[PDB]
């Protein structure tokens, strides 16, 4: 039973471990979602800070890469944190020896390859994560690239990752069939948030307050989060509407 | 049981086997025991030949002018991690023009016996070691396990039924420690705490080995004739 | 003490109509002494000639090695490398001892099998490619060679026009020379034959 | 750490089958139809985009790669794995051939290079074999138009015409009925085409279908004027529009 | 060392090899075998750096000696040459040098000819009627362009040689003690132990 | 070359000359030896041009990296990094820098980092050839606390006579204003600053 | 089955086995807690008497970083040792290249990230320890909690080891009857007395109460033992809440 | 740690064998067999393609036969990419001889490293051995014609006649029967192409399914020269000895 | 050598002489010194001219593969990055001496860049041994905003001044125009001042003038069937 253990073959052309990485990615029981404006790129992730001796402002999975890229994680956070200062080291260099920035594409294709040799090499195990790239990028605009745990990596007219994923999913899909548009026809980010908050509201059919949510923003040349009190009053346009 | 069959690896209550089976190898090591006073501290061991025909095995081992050890368990490990005290006792007075607090020389060993508890291919040291010296803060005693675990006691003994021996000092505590600026009556107590675990053999001038340390006494060892005294 | 003028020699070169030549004279040589008079510094590897001049332990060395890399060429790719292809691993083998060159004046010619079309062209002994149309030279009489082609030269010679002008484009560049002569050889290159001619000259 | 998987994880077991091959190969099986077509002036290869979700961007996903000017790639079975040799397969057509003879490879001398890489994946230390079967197609000046499969053994074959993955077997007997030596490309499109229909369950369009040529030289595509010799890559991706327009006369 | 000649004759190779040692001021040896038989059929007579030439020599003879017995076969005159000219070329870039000059001799038995070839430290390689490294063809050539011919018998050959060393011993300022003379033949080698 | 960098109330202000020479020959007289190592940290360059673009982009490289893990360096920080390169690398180059940042704890903040890689806190500094001919002037006519307008002169007064002196020194005034407002460019032509 | 056998190992729930059976060695360990306060942090530990040979005072369970960070840790001591070894060769290393000394979070990320590492191969085992650390920065006080997963958070107070149970439950009242904050001071005292309430657990064995403190007020940002009177005063304040 | 996935494939079996060495000779006949016959004036190598496909393009095809230098040719049978591996290397060694000595490998010496190699992968390194048999068909003025073959083991042995792959028990019995030392190359080619329609799993035997080289002395004087067939002249020496 | 880089409106023009020469020989009185990194990246060097071939070749193969890697166009700075940081490494060793020009999708640019691994910027550059005769011209013609039909006048002519006033520099004038949105045109031998006069006397000889010992037909086939 040693192929269930390292990454090779079983005798019907699966691996395993693999399999088993995309488990670990919902462990934490945390859902996010991406989607584009037309000149901003926004994503959101729920927060949950379940122990009162935890200071809340260190708990996150939305992590600032590079000045224009964004990344969002789904699985545990040593993992994740793994995944982060790499991004952060790939992107840095990039910069240093090709003299431009990274783009969110190449740098989820560079993470994605990455993953591959872990599927391949038996000595490194995946990582449990799932990570969701996001920028403005200068030649291609508003992107989401997502990247697996099997050296999988695409990119997104907008995406939801998580336990409760399917349901978003098919809540943006159900959308963006009726608009009939690649993203948010909306000017300002804060229409963009509102309009990710609104629809996270309805797939998951649940209620948050300012503690409940982090999100990360997109924009021409830089990525920023939110703090609680930016997301209070998103929160207060919504319901006022 | 399916979790021993290397230091790599935890059991499902969170022990090591492979540490655990090292230790076992001091147990069945002769005893030897350590204590100290303010002014000096004594290490008192009992050898274990083969046979009749056979010499009797060394158990203590001079680290530098002001610090030594002695051993139970596997010698050629003991070998190796005093060789390692050596270097490092060495290192500190060529560098430094300092004398190695006995502290630091636990911390060292500590940290070497670790990094065999935690990587494929090595194996724990399966010795244990009473590490007696007198440095710039007084007269001390370390104990240390292969496990990587080093204390610092004013008495103590290991091998094979060294609790006789560490109940007996337990007791006398308060009347050992105030033997200071007397030699003679701290290796008498170390002796007599070292008698608690015989059983069958008694002291002879072949069997013991007696080491002290201390104010102004360089690390000495004293086998044969030297200690007919303590008999 | 000047590694590339110790054993002396020279090579040259020329296009013609449907075909080329490549000459080299015969002298080996350590310094003024005369050594050899039947060191020949042209070697073929199929049909692409390559002529060396220079060092001559490294005019060895370098036939020697070409010859390794266009038969496990031909083994590869089930066919002879062709002149422009071998050029550009002729470049690349020198310049990949950059810090260390070999100190050689080696030069291509040939007729790509394909086209038809004649081809020659020079290197300096670091890779660099001179792709002249007319005609190379290479050695130690090199300043008396391009005195020679420049005047003697023009374009669309016959062949057994070619072998004349180029004949006496050596000649007279190694009788102005103190370390080329001895003896000269000439090919004479067309689609499908190949004709060697060896020429009589003073012998001092 | 170091990684101490020195050992092969592929072996013979006693009935003389290498097991990881094996395997690798039914992953192959799994993977979505792909194919390709000799004609007598150009070379074709096709596969299915199918997309794991409406809301992914299935144009940022290229199943169809170009290698060299000349050269192109499709493949059946563990997508990562391939578009790690597509990386390879480009780097070593210029490491080991480009910067030593100054032009691109030939088409079954590039093979060469991916299948050893697969070969090496197969016997080396810790590594499990590629699970992709590759298609390669191209142009060079002294051998013509050129297909070749490459396998996770690392063992590569030419053919006239082929299929792998999911509906090979009923694809490959598909196109022996309709193969000739008199083929044109556009022929050779219009069977492929046909032949990629029966393999695909939904949607079939020229969003879902990803296929290229290798043809004509496209001085178009060149980028520069100037130097007549250099006439640009025979490599050619077709548009979404272009598979449509063929798509009505279908 | 100095002076090392060879001549080529009909069905034979002769070399011939001075058999003074110098250190500066003194000659320490005036018997000295500046040789090595590496095969039956083939000699290398060497000259060049204190050491180097000697240890070149026998690191060359082993290397024959062990293709012999590997393969039970005694290698051509040619090959032999091929892979000296070799290792002196490897040489040539190393960090230190080997400063040899050598004269292959040999009989091949294959097409019953003897060969000639020179080659100097650099690893530039010919093959000759006759040859010498150093000083000894500025005072030898003159002659042996004037009488060799192919088809010299071996007495003939060393004849000519006794011309040779007679002019290098009228003309060259160094006292050089003489050569030491050997053949080399389809019979294998021998020494001429009068000259 | 000459180059310095002015502490003053509001932040710090870099200033340099635009000639690059080899030998007598000007080869380029537009030159830009102003710097950016982060959005608020500049440096001016003398020495090697290939050591100090080399060095320049190499801290660039890791105060972009030390900024996504560990968010916006210090002044003594960058200045830090280049004292790293500098010193361990002294025998290989040959570099003259002065780090200039703002920062909001901090406020202006001059560093330089002359050839064997000593580092010196300063509250001005200069560098470069020309440097040499202004030292006296600058020791006079500089104090602390200037405004915005009185160290844009005082650089362009002092550059100006660099200048006038020194043959490698020439074409236009380039400066770089840091302070909490932002980052403002300044460039003055010969026509200007020739006639002070 | 067979999952639990080899350290970075996936089991088909998502689980890496090795390092649970990790967890159980710190759950096996003495208590030690954090308390953060209005400008620092305090460490406390239960050091065990074994015996009376033990020389009390002597054997030192807190262990500092650099000169700002404190670190006490449950579980296999000799894998807590390892960790701050490892941990003071990083802030030495950051402090040479940027001069200023390490930031805390920049100290807790090195310190996951090792941990983490010892996580992705079969050729090493986790750490057994569960450390709480943190100090005084240019930004404020600072306490985490690093697991043997590589997983850590910033807290307000923290606790592990076998009295963690009883140790959280003392640190949310403190955290629910302070809002606005703890000084220094207190967080000493009730540092004690949380210790002493978590012995309950490991009653068999007395108990030798070890404190250390970085403040910016107290201890100038430095970290510093809790020695003498001010040990012996929050002893006290301890003795009299368990009565 | 890893060592618990270490196969051992460099190990004794208590009977004195080399596991890994029996299981690729096992997977080897499953392959398509090769033949090689010896004569005075030439050497011909024959070799049976596993069953192919009409869309197969033969005439640019290689899996069988394959050129190490002028005067060296090798059928081989087992896996073709381990073959190459090999194949490449042997080129390599052949090229480095010439350099060295300017002469052309013997052909002993070539096979020699070729099946220390394969030795090495059973002694020493943990990997698996190589699943390929060669034999190798060539000539040098030394000893003549020469052939010889080589298995996984590094064993290497001289034949007049051999076969390799599938059903060499048959194939070896059919060559001891017709085999006659003063045997020509035209007969020898007659006798490999009907000891293979003899052996052969398939209905009948045609050219599409066959590749065919010889080295003969058949060429202009004193020297050697390598014929790879092309599918066309198979057909015709296939209708010349009468199998179609 | 001669060559100058120039930016007009919407681009950058590039020109070159075409004169090689070893010491004080002309080798290649038609040497094409106009280079390929990428389709619209040229580059043209002096210095030693095998570094100049070597290194554009290892840069042009890397931005193609960089290039195909991100599926983008590849960028001016990515080539210029890449050059000086090659050059840096070897202290100079490598004598490349290059102008870099090329539009991308970020714009035009123009850039120089010496040996020892500096780099500059500017919207008129000189190099060579004929830089100074050029920079003359370049100097005293260019201004802003100029048309490509006046960029390719200028550069031609600062070209020209280094042809007849530089000894290094010679023959032809080749140019390559980039500009934005376009296809780069590469002009070859744009301008032709130095046509050779025709000479005064054929020197063909006689068939027969040349002594010869031996003939012999070479075997350039490989080894014949049968
Ligand atoms: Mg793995
Ligand atoms: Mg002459
Ligand atoms: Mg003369
Ligand atoms: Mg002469
Ligand atoms: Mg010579
Ligand atoms: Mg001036
Ligand atoms: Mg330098």
């Amino acid at each position: 039973g040693y192929d269930r253990h390292i990454t090779i073959f079983s005798p019907e052309g699966r691996l395993y471990q693999v399999e088993y990485a995309f488990k670990a990615t919902n462990q934490t029981n945390i859902n996010s979602l991406a989607v584009r404006g037309k000149d901003c790129t926004v994503v959101i992730s729920q927060k949950k800070v379940p122990d009162k001796l935890l200071d809340p402002t260190t708990v996150s999975y939305i992590f600032c890469i590079s000045r224009t890229i964004g990344m969002v994680v789904n699985g545990p956070i040593p993992d994740a944190r793994n995944a982060a200062l790499r991004a952060k080291a790939e992107a840095a260099e990039f910069r240093y020896k090709y003299g431009y920035d990274m783009p969110c594409d190449v740098l989820a294709k560079r993470m994605a390859n990455l993953s591959q040799i872990y599927t391949q090499r038996a000595y490194m195990r995946p990582l449990g994560v799932i990570l969701t790239f996001v920028s403005v990028d200068e030649e291609l605009g508003p992107s989401i690239y997502k990247t697996d745990p099997a050296g999988y990596y695409v990119g997104y007219k907008a995406t939801a990752t998580g336990p409760k994923q399917q349901e978003i999913t098919t809540n943006l899909e159900n959308h963006f069939k009726k608009s009939k548009i690649d993203h948010i026809n909306e000017e300002s980010w804060e229409k963009v948030v509102e309009f990710a908050i609104t629809h996270m509201i309805d797939a998951l059919g649940t209620e948050f307050s300012k503690n409940d949510l982090e999100v990360g923003v997109a924009t021409k040349d830089k990525f920023f989060t939110l703090s609680a009190e930016n997301i209070e009053e998103r929160l207060v346009a919504i319901a006022e509407q | 049981n399916n979790y021993d069959g290397d230091t790599v690896t935890f059991s499902p209550t969170g022990r090591l086997f492979q540490v655990e089976y090292a230790l076992e190898a001091i147990k069945q090591g002769s005893v030897t025991v350590g204590l100290r006073s303010n002014t000096h501290a004594v290490l008192v061991a009992l050898k274990r030949n083969a046979d009749e025909l056979s010499s009797y095995q060394k158990k203590i081992i001079k680290c530098d002018e002001h610090m030594g050890l002695s051993l139970a368990g596997l010698a050629p490990d003991a070998r190796v991690l005093s060789n390692y005290l050596r270097q490092q006792c060495n290192y500190s007075s060529l560098v430094f023009n300092r004398k190695l607090a006995v502290e630091r020389a636990g911390h060292l060993l500590c940290d070497k016996a670790q990094k065999n508890t935690q990587s494929y291919g090595g194996r724990p040291y399966g010795v244990g070691l009473l590490i007696i010296g007198y440095d710039k803060s007084g007269a001390h005693l370390l104990e240390f396990q292969p496990s990587g675990n080093v204390t610092e006691l004013y008495g103590t003994a290991i091998g094979a039924r060294s609790q006789g021996a560490k109940t007996y000092l337990e007791r006398t505590l308060d009347t050992f420690i105030k033997i200071d600026g007397n030699p003679d009556e701290l290796i008498k107590a170390g002796v007599e705490a070292i008698s608690q675990s015989l059983r069958d053999e008694s002291l002879t001038v072949d069997n013991l080995s007696i080491a002290i340390v201390g104010k102004d006494t360089p690390f000495t060892i004293y086998d044969g004739e030297a200690v007919a005294k303590y008999i | 003490s000047d590694p590339s003028s110790i054993n002396g020699g020279i090579v040259v070169a020329m296009t013609g109509k449907d075909c080329v030549a490549i000459a080299c004279d015969l002298r080996l040589g350590s310094q003024s002494l005369g050594v050899s008079n039947k060191f020949e510094k042209i070697f073929h590897y199929g049909h692409v000639f390559l002529g060396i001049t220079g060092l001559a332990t490294d005019v060895t060395t370098l036939n020697e090695m070409f010859r390794y890399k266009t038969n496990l060429y031909k083994l590869k790719e089930e066919r002879a490398i062709e002149p422009e292809t071998f050029t550009q691993l002729v470049s690349s083998s020198l310049y990949e001892r950059r810090f260390g060159p070999y100190f050689v004046g080696p030069v291509v010619a040939g007729i790509n099998s394909k086209s038809g079309k004649p081809f020659i062209a020079g290197f300096d002994l670091i890779g660099c490619i001179d792709e002249a149309k007319d005609f190379i030279v290479s050695g130690t009489a090199s300043d008396q060679l391009f005195g020679m082609c420049e005047s003697l030269y023009e374009p669309n010679l016959e062949p057994e026009d070619l072998f004349e002008t180029i004949s006496q484009a050596l000649l007279n560049a190694a009788d102005r020379d103190a370390l080329s002569g001895w003896g000269a050889v000439v090919y004479i290159i067309k689609k499908d034959e190949v004709v060697k001619r060896y020429l009589k000259m003073r012998q001092d | 750490m170091t990684d101490r998987y020195s050992f092969s994880l592929t072996t013979f077991s006693p009935s003389g089958k290498l097991g990881q091959i094996d395997y690798a190969l039914t992953a192959v099986k799994q993977g979505v139809t792909s194919l390709g077509i000799k004609a007598t002036n150009g070379v074709v290869i096709a596969t299915e985009k199918k997309s794991s979700s409406p809301l992914a961007m299935s144009e940022t996903l290229s199943k169809v790669s170009l290698l060299t000017p000349d050269i192109g790639a499709v493949y059946s079975g563990m997508g990562p794995d391939y578009r790690v040799l597509v990386d390879k397969s480009r780097k070593v057509a210029h490491t080991s051939y480009k910067r030593i003879y100054g032009e691109y490879p030939p088409t079954k001398l590039l093979v060469s290079e991916v299948a050893k890489i697969m070969q090496e994946a197969t016997q080396s230390g810790g590594v499990r074999p590629f699970g992709v079967s590759l298609l390669i197609a191209g142009h060079d000046e002294f051998n013509g138009f050129s297909l070749y499969q490459v396998d996770p053994s690392g063992s590569y074959f030419p053919w006239k015409a082929t299929a792998i993955g999911k509906g090979s077997v009923a694809a490959k007997t598909f196109l022996e009925k309709r193969w000739n030596d008199e083929l044109e490309l556009e022929d050779a499109i219009h069977i492929a085409l046909l032949t990629l229909k029966e393999s695909v369950e939904g949607e079939f369009n020229g969003d879902t279908i990803e296929l290229a040529i290798i043809g004509d030289e496209n001085p178009d595509l060149l980028g520069y004027t100037g130097i007549p010799t250099d006439k640009g890559p025979r490599f050619r991706k077709l548009t979404s529009q272009e598979i449509n327009d063929r798509l009505e006369a279908l | 060392m100095d002076i090392i000649l060879g001549i080529r004759v009909q069905d034979s190779v002769i070399l011939a090899s001075s058999k003074a040692v110098t250190r500066g001021i003194s000659v320490l040896k005036d018997s000295d075998d500046k040789t090595r038989q590496l095969s039956p059929h083939t000699l290398m007579s060497f000259a060049g750096e204190a050491g180097d030439t000697v240890q070149f020599a026998e690191y060359i003879q082993a290397n024959i000696q062990l293709y012999s017995i590997r393969e039970d076969y005694e290698l051509s005159p040619q090959a032999v040459s091929s892979f000296v000219r070799q290792e002196l070329a490897k040489s040539i870039r190393s960090r230190r040098p080997y400063q040899v000059n050598v004269l292959i001799g040999g009989y091949d038995k294959k097409k019953n000819k003897p060969e000639l070839y020179q080659i100097d430290y650099l690893g530039t390689k010919v093959e000759l009627p006759y040859g010498a490294h150093g000083y000894s063809g500025f005072y030898t050539f003159s002659l042996l362009d004037h009488h060799y011919r192919p088809d010299m018998t071996t007495e003939e050959g060393l004849d000519l040689l006794k011309l040779c060393v007679q002019e290098l011993e009228k003309r060259m300022p160094m006292d050089f003690k003489g050569v030491i003379v050997k053949i080399v033949d389809k019979d294998g080698i021998r020494q001429v132990d009068d000259f | 070359t000459s180059i310095m960098a002015v502490t003053f109330k509001d932040g710090v202000i870099l200033g340099a000359d635009s000639r690059t020479t080899t030998g007598a020959y000007i080869a380029n007289r537009v030159t830009d030896k102003l710097t950016r190592v982060h959005d608020k940290i500049w440096c001016c360059r003398s020495g090697s041009a290939a050591d100090t673009q080399a060095i320049a982009d190499i801290v660039q490289y890791h105060l972009e990296l030390y900024t996504s893990q560990y968010g916006t360096p210090s002044t003594e920080t960058a200045a830090s990094v280049f004292k790293e390169l500098c010193y361990e690398n002294k025998d290989n180059l040959t570099a003259g820098i002065i780090v200039a940042g703002y920062d909001d704890k901090n406020k202006g903040e001059v560093y330089t980092i002359p050839l064997g890689g000593s580092v010196h806190k300063l509250p001005y500094a200069i560098a470069g050839s020309g440097s040499t001919f202004i030292y006296g002037y600058c020791d006079k006519n500089f104090r602390e606390n200037m405004s915005k307008e009185e160290t844009v002169d005082f650089i362009k007064h002092s550059l100006s006579q660099a200048i006038k002196w020194d043959g490698s020194s020439g074409g236009v005034i380039r400066m770089v204003v840091l302070t909490a407002a932002g980052v403002e460019r300044l460039i003055f032509y010969p026509d200007e600053y020739e006639q002070l | 089955t067979g999952y639990d056998l080899s350290n970075s190992v996936f089991s088909p729930d998502g689980r890496n086995f090795q390092v649970e059976y990790a967890v159980k060695a710190v759950e096996n360990g003495t208590t030690s807690i954090g308390i953060k306060c209005n400008d620092g942090v305090v460490f406390a530990v239960e050091k065990l008497i074994t015996s009376k040979l033990l020389v009390p005072q002597k054997n030192v369970k807190i262990q500092v970083v650099d000169r700002h960070i404190g670190c006490v840790y449950s579980g296999l001591i000799p894998d807590g040792r390892h960790l701050v070894n490892r941990g003071r060769e990083e802030a030495a290393s950051f402090k040479k290249l940027y001069k200023t000394p390490i930031p805390i979070p920049a100290f807790a990320d090195r310190l996951g990230q090792y941990v983490q590492a010892h996580t992705l191969y079969n050729s090493v085992r986790p750490f057994g320890v569960s450390t709480i650390f943190g100090g005084v920065d240019k930004n404020g006080a600072h306490l985490y909690m690093l697991e043997p997963s590589g997983s850590y958070w910033g807290y307000k107070g923290a606790a592990t080891g076998k009295g963690r149970q009883s140790a959280k439950a003392e640190l949310e009242k403190l955290v629910d009857h302070h809002p606005e904050g703890l000084s220094a001071r207190e967080a000493v005292k009730q540092a004690a007395k949380i210790i002493y309430l978590a012995h309950e657990d490991n009653k068999e064995k007395d108990f030798e109460l070890e404190i250390s403190w970085c403040s910016l007020s107290e201890t100038n940002g430095l970290h510093k033992f809790v020695k003498g009177d001010l040990l012996q005063e929050a002893i006290d304040f301890a003795q009299k809440e368990i009565n | 740690g890893s060592r618990r996935y270490d196969s051992r494939t460099t190990i004794f079996s208590p009977e004195g064998r080399l596991y890994q060495v029996e299981y690729a000779l096992e997977s080897i006949s499953h392959a398509g067999t090769a033949i090689g016959i010896m004569a005075s004036d030439g050497i011909v190598l024959a070799a049976e393609r596993k069953v192919t496909s009409t869309l197969l393009e033969q005439d640019t095809s290689t899996e069988k036969l394959y050129k190490l230098n002028d005067k060296i040719a090798v059928a081989v049978a087992g896996l073709t990419a381990d073959a190459e591996i090999l194949i490449n290397t042997a080129r390599i060694h052949a090229q480095n001889y010439l350099k060295t000595y300017n002469e052309d490998i013997p052909v002993e010496i070539l096979v020699r490293r070729l099946s220390d190699i394969k030795q090495g992968y059973t002694q020493h390194g943990g990997l698996r051995p190589f699943g390929v048999s060669f034999i190798y068909a060539g000539y040098d003025d030394r000893y003549g014609y020469q052939l010889y073959t080589s298995n996984p083991s590094g064993n290497y042995t001289g034949w007049k006649a051999i076969s390799v792959g599938a059903n060499t028990s048959a194939a070896q019995t059919l060559l001891q029967m017709d085999y006659k030392d003063d045997m020509k190359v035209d007969d020898a080619i007659e006798l490999a192409l009907k000891t293979l329609s003899k052996t052969t799993d398939s209905s009948a035997l045609t050219y599409d399914r066959l590749e065919f080289a010889t080295i003969r002395k058949g060429a202009n004087d004193g020297e050697v020269y390598q014929k790879i067939f092309k599918p066309q002249e198979i057909k015709d020496i296939l209708v010349k000895t009468g199998i179609t | 050598t001669t060559i100058v880089g120039v930016k007009f409106n919407n681009g950058v023009v590039i020109a070159a002489d075409t004169r090689s020469t070893q010491g004080p020989i002309v080798a290649d009185k038609n040497c094409a010194k106009l280079h390929r990194i990428s389709p619209k990246i040229w580059c043209a060097g002096a210095g030693t001219a095998a570094d100049t071939e070597a290194v554009t070749q290892l840069i042009g193969s890397n931005i193609e593969l960089h290039s195909l890697y991100t599926s983008r166009e590849p960028r001016v700075v990515s080539a210029l990055q890449m050059l000086k940081q090659h050059l840096f490494k070897y202290q100079g060793h490598i004598g490349a001496y290059l102008i870099v020009a090329g539009v991308d999708p970020t714009g035009s640019h123009l850039f120089s860049i010496h040996a020892h691994g500096s780099t500059d910027v500017g919207y008129y550059l000189s190099l060579g041994s004929g830089s100074l005769a050029a920079m003359a011209v370049l100097e005293s013609h260019w201004k802003q905003d100029l048309t490509k039909e006046e960029a390719i006048k200028l550069a031609s002519d600062a070209i020209q001044a280094g042809i007849w006033n530089d000894l290094g520099s010679g023959s032809n004038v080749d140019v390559c125009v980039m500009e934005i949105g376009k296809d780069a045109e590469y002009l070859r031998n744009y301008l032709t001042p130095n046509v050779r006069e025709e000479k005064q006397k054929s020197y063909k000889f006689p068939r027969g003038t040349t002594a010869v010992l031996k003939e012999s037909i070479v075997n350039i086939c490989d080894i014949q069937e049968e």
